[PDB]
RNA sequence: CCCCCGGAGCCCCGCGGACGCUACGCCGCGACGAGUAGGAGGGCCGCUGCGGUGAGCCUUGAAGCCUAGGGCGCGGGCCCG
RNA sequence: UACCCACCCGACCCGUCUUGAAACACGGACCAAGGAGUCUAACACGUGCGCGAGUCGGGGGCUCGCACGAAAGCCGCCGUG
RNA sequence: AGAGGGCGUGAAACCGUUAAGAGGUAAACGGGUGGGGUCCGCGCAGUCCGCCCGGAGGAUUCAACCCGGCGGCGGGUCCGG
């Protein structure tokens, strides 16, 4: 169960960095990198992650597919889209709502998308 | 050894018992028997008021 | 030269330990928590052939 | 470990927790349980009533083995037999009254203690009690001895 | 009587003191008598409900 | 004109000055590092009129504003690159502090890639 | 300058459990949520129960649960004990019950369900009865441990009864003075 | 006591045998790290040797 | 008739829940804060070593040392130039 | 904030024993490194964990040349005690 | 060789000289500012940005809609297994 391993996870964890006053988890496919019960990736059972797409351009979705897990080669599926960061947004917005997926991430998942499609872009002057 | 039927190698050991079997709460705190006898909420955050 | 150094536990204790040290090897969460790079395998309770003795 | 002790927190406290008034000298009191009579009677004689002086009979050379002789209570007498010779009886229409070998369970008596089922035994033991004796006699079964 | 000064207080001196310096104690707690739902919510049981029954 | 942060307080810091050990003017075997002293006829422990200051918990800076740069954000020791995109999302509140012992090349590449995802660093121009 | 003994002003109870077993953690958090919101001060109970020690939450005999559940009117309902079930050799007829608890021996857990009966745990225990409707909560007797005999007054304080700690009892351990009239006195 | 599923057996090469084990119940047994930690330090003590002066 | 939130449009929403929810987290109220001897608690205070772990750091310069270089913590100390 | 300087107010040198120390009481020129509540046994209570009228643990035994092992595992030995 | 034969690193006390500032109540110190410095951040306007919108310019392809395919989600008939 998710509130099992938490409890496993909360300290203890190779994806948990403490330093500086703050603590923070680097564990793949969760949003903001919160060290949290709602943000994290591996503990629950419907996850979704965004991360840059290996191009430079785009945006990859991360679905867990919850229907069998402890299968972690194919209990997990991605996808790709690359278009104008508005319909972008709206993918990953229709994605995550009505579907009822996860509708926690469903703000912190959008905040993801934005910040990655501003990291691709003319960088400065 | 299993849960009913001893270790058949070792001389007498069963595996542990659960001190709670439903190790997830958050499908537990959802239900509808929680859910019907619980009292209503109190989230009207009340800031102190300033004493004019 | 005779600090005690050496420790004990109780038989069950430590045949319990061996119990959550297994159910945690399943458990993908768990596995990958501590860095075993189990992200392509096909399943975690992974069962080879007897081939491989 | 060193890690939890009172001796770190003790770490620029000049007197190391034992008062500057009076030091934490070698010793103070005496040497071990020293002054019973004297000087630290008000403990020998208020903790440990009875402690100074001779008191029985001497018997030079006792073996315990002589005098060994564990007890069982009527309480757990079906535990000796495994229970099902026990449902193996309350049944069976014959006056069955199993036979219980205290002697074999390593207890050479057996005493009084506890109510007893409404239940036919015979009992083999090397020592019974009084009561013990009643308390098998008036449920029903008998009392034999073993040498 | 030599750590004290009393005497007896008059009208004026009862509304100023129960308006400007007027704290209740509900739940043992010093709480501020801003408004008198906090009067009767302690003292309803006895006729009192508002800042001015108090006063009486 | 770098990286704004969210919200620019008022920072206000009820002590600015540190905390020197009793008497560690007058003797150079004593660090500046405080002490408690603990003298029974010790001036200080005793807090006695125009004496140097003993640090207490009424001291502290606040909630709100505590930990926090001059200019806004909370320092991270950020150690390599891919401990950069920790930050990715906390990033207006707080920003990335290289560490010391990084080699002068990769120096660079942790640079460039926080400006790419606008990620305030307060040593950037550091070794070159 | 205001004038109160701040001596034992702060209240030294136990507000979680000391321990770290993620079980009992985790229960503690169903009832961390029980406790604050339902009317019942059943499991205000429970909840300051799961937090005591094991040598304050004592283990409660089967006989001792058969008697407390015996009595005229508490028929029907469930035993509820914060602590472990051991089990008791000297009882025999076992009626069936419905028992919850934190353990159960493994002797007394198949004496219980031969009988017919059901066991469950605190979490199903929240899912039949989250107010604890119909419940009895017990417990072993706290004053039980072998170590309470030693409390009291003092040995050697007239009539005052209580063991003293001996190395091993015998004959010439602790009877002279104070404790036979003939050498020095009694008490 | 809960549900136990089937774990499959992989042959030599990747892909899945046709054989198909059981999850053994062990691998329901409770996660305790409370137990693990606790009986791992008292047991990695007694495997070292004693230094003196 | 007085109807459906996949929409009433929301200051109450019981159909789904914070950014907030590291549940040993976050938040709102009050009260209070002298201290030797002494006790207790907390120390992402520090030192050396081991089992883990950081796809950690490192001849594009590690430890140490030095610095009227920029700062953080009430402070132990710490981070940077 | 930290370097130097200036000013107004404050301000006696620390450690210690002591009813009382700035004391015409004693230790202390200065700076580095070293330097003091330890281990063992035996009780006692508190606390955590396993099992629970039982529960062990030792010595033995069965399994290795240890790499990790002088570990881990197992034994009507598990009750001789 | 700012590793030269007791030669890695090269601290403090202490001393030498260069620079800067001071100087009749021994120095040192706490609070408060002021003056000067060494640097540090800047600016050769720092006017900080981010939405939404309105307007005027310029450019590529779609979203809306259907049709083919893939992949999910959830749902119930527990329908079939
Ligand atoms: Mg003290
Ligand atoms: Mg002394
Ligand atoms: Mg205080
Ligand atoms: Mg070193
Ligand atoms: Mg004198
Ligand atoms: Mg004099
Ligand atoms: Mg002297
Ligand atoms: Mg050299
Ligand atoms: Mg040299
Ligand atoms: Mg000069």
């Amino acid at each position: 169960s998710a509130h099992l391993q938490w409890m496993v996870v909360r300290n203890c964890s190779s994806f948990l960095i403490k330093r500086n006053k703050q603590t923070y988890s680097t564990e793949p496919n969760n949003l903001k990198a919160r060290n949290s019960f709602r943000y994290n990736g591996l503990i629950h059972h419907k996850t979704v992650g965004v991360e840059p797409a290996a191009d430079g351009k785009g945006v990859v979705v991360v679905i867990k597919r919850r229907s069998g897990q402890r299968k972690p080669a194919t209990s997990y599926v991605r996808t790709t889209i690359n278009k104008n960061a508005r319909a972008t947004l709206s993918s990953i917005r229709h994605m995550i709502r009505k579907n009822k997926y996860r509708p926690d991430l469903r703000m912190a998942a959008i905040r993801r998308a934005s910040a990655i499609l501003r990291s691709q872009k003319p960088v400065m002057v | 050894g299993t849960w009913r039927k001893a270790a058949t190698l070792k001389s007498n050991y069963n595996l542990p018992m659960h001190k709670m079997l439903n190790t997830d709460l958050s499908r537990i705190l959802k239900s509808p028997e929680i859910q019907r006898a619980l009292r209503a909420p109190r989230k009207k955050i009340h800031r102190r008021v300033l004493k004019k | 030269t005779w600090r005690r150094w050496h420790r004990r536990v109780n038989t069950t204790q430590k045949r319990y330990a061996i119990c959550s040290a297994l159910a945690a090897s399943a458990l993908p969460a768990l596995v990958m928590s501590k860095g075993h790079r189990i992200e392509e395998v096909p399943e975690l309770p992974l069962v080879v052939e007897d081939k491989v003795e | 470990p060193s890690r939890l002790r009172k001796t770190r927190k003790l770490r620029g406290h000049v007197s190391h927790g034992h008062g500057r008034i009076g030091k934490h000298r070698k010793h103070p009191g005496g040497r071990g349980n020293a002054g019973g009579m004297h000087h630290h009677r008000i403990n020998f004689d208020k903790y440990h009533p009875g402690y100074f002086g001779k008191v029985g009979m001497r018997h030079y050379h006792l073996k315990r083995n002589q005098s060994f002789c564990p007890t069982v209570n009527l309480d757990k007498l079906w535990t000796l037999v495994s229970e099902q010779t026990r449902i193996n009886a309350a049944k069976n229409k014959t006056g069955a009254a199993p036979i219980i070998d205290v002697v074999r369970s390593g207890y050479y008596k057996v005493l009084g203690k506890g109510k007893l089922p409404k239940q036919p035994v015979i009992v083999k033991a090397k020592f019974f009690s009084r009561r013990a004796e009643e308390k098998i006699k008036g449920v029903g079964g008998a009392c034999v001895l073993v040498a | 009587e030599p750590y004290i000064a009393w005497g007896y207080p008059n009208l004026k001196s009862v509304n100023e003191l129960i308006y400007k310096r007027g704290y209740g104690k509900i739940n043992k707690k010093r709480i501020a008598l801003t408004d008198n739902a906090l009067i009767a919510r302690s003292l309803g049981k006895y006729g009192i409900i508002c800042m001015e029954d108090l006063i009486h | 004109a770098a990286l704004r942060p969210l919200v620019k307080p008022k920072i206000v810091k009820k002590r600015t000055k540190k905390f020197i050990r009793h008497q560690s003017d007058r003797y150079v075997k004593i660090k500046r590092n405080w002490r408690k002293p603990r003298g029974i006829d010790n001036r200080v422990r005793r807090r006695f009129k125009g004496q140097i200051l003993m640090p207490n918990i009424g001291y502290g800076s606040n909630k709100k504003t505590k930990h926090m740069l001059p200019s806004g954000f909370r320092k991270f020791l950020v150690h390599n690159v891919k401990e950069l995109e920790v930050l990715l999302m906390c990033n207006k509140s707080y920003c990335a502090e290289i560490a010391h012992n990084v080699s002068s090349k990769n120096r660079k590449a942790i640079v460039e890639r926080a400006a790419q995802l606008a990620i305030r660093v307060t040593n950037p121009n550091a070794r070159l | 300058g205001v004038d109160i003994r701040h001596n034992k002003d702060r209240k030294v109870r136990r507000k979680e459990p000391k321990s770290q077993d993620i079980y009992l953690r985790l229960l503690v958090k169903l009832y961390r949520f029980l406790a604050r919101r339902t009317n019942s001060t059943f499991n205000q109970v429970v909840l300051k129960r799961l937090f005591m020690s094991r040598t304050n939450r004592p283990p409660l005999s089967l006989s001792r649960m058969i008697r407390k559940m015996k009595l005229p009117g508490r028929e029907g309902k469930t035993a509820v004990v914060v602590g472990t079930i051991t089990d008791d050799v000297r009882v025999q007829e076992v009626p069936k019950l419905k028992v919850c608890a934190l353990r159960v021996s493994s002797r007394a857990r198949s004496r219980i369900l031969k009988a017919g009966g059901k066991i469950l745990t605190f979490d199903q225990l929240a899912l039949d009865s989250p107010k604890g409707c119909g419940t009895v909560l017990l417990s072993g007797p706290r004053k039980g441990r072998e170590v309470y005999r030693h409390f009291g007054k003092a040995p050697g304080t007239p009539h005052s009864h209580t063991k003293p700690y001996v190395r091993s009892k015998g004959r010439k351990f602790e009877r002279a003075r104070g404790r036979r009239a003939s050498r020095g006195y009694k008490n | 006591a809960c549900a136990r599923p089937l774990i499959s057996v992989y042959s030599e090469k990747g892909e899945s045998s046709g054989k198909n084990v059981t999850l053994p119940a062990v691998f329901k047994a409770p996660i305790r790290p409370d137990i693990v930690n606790f009986v791992h330090t008292n047991l990695r003590k007694n495997n070292r040797q004693p230094y003196a002066v």
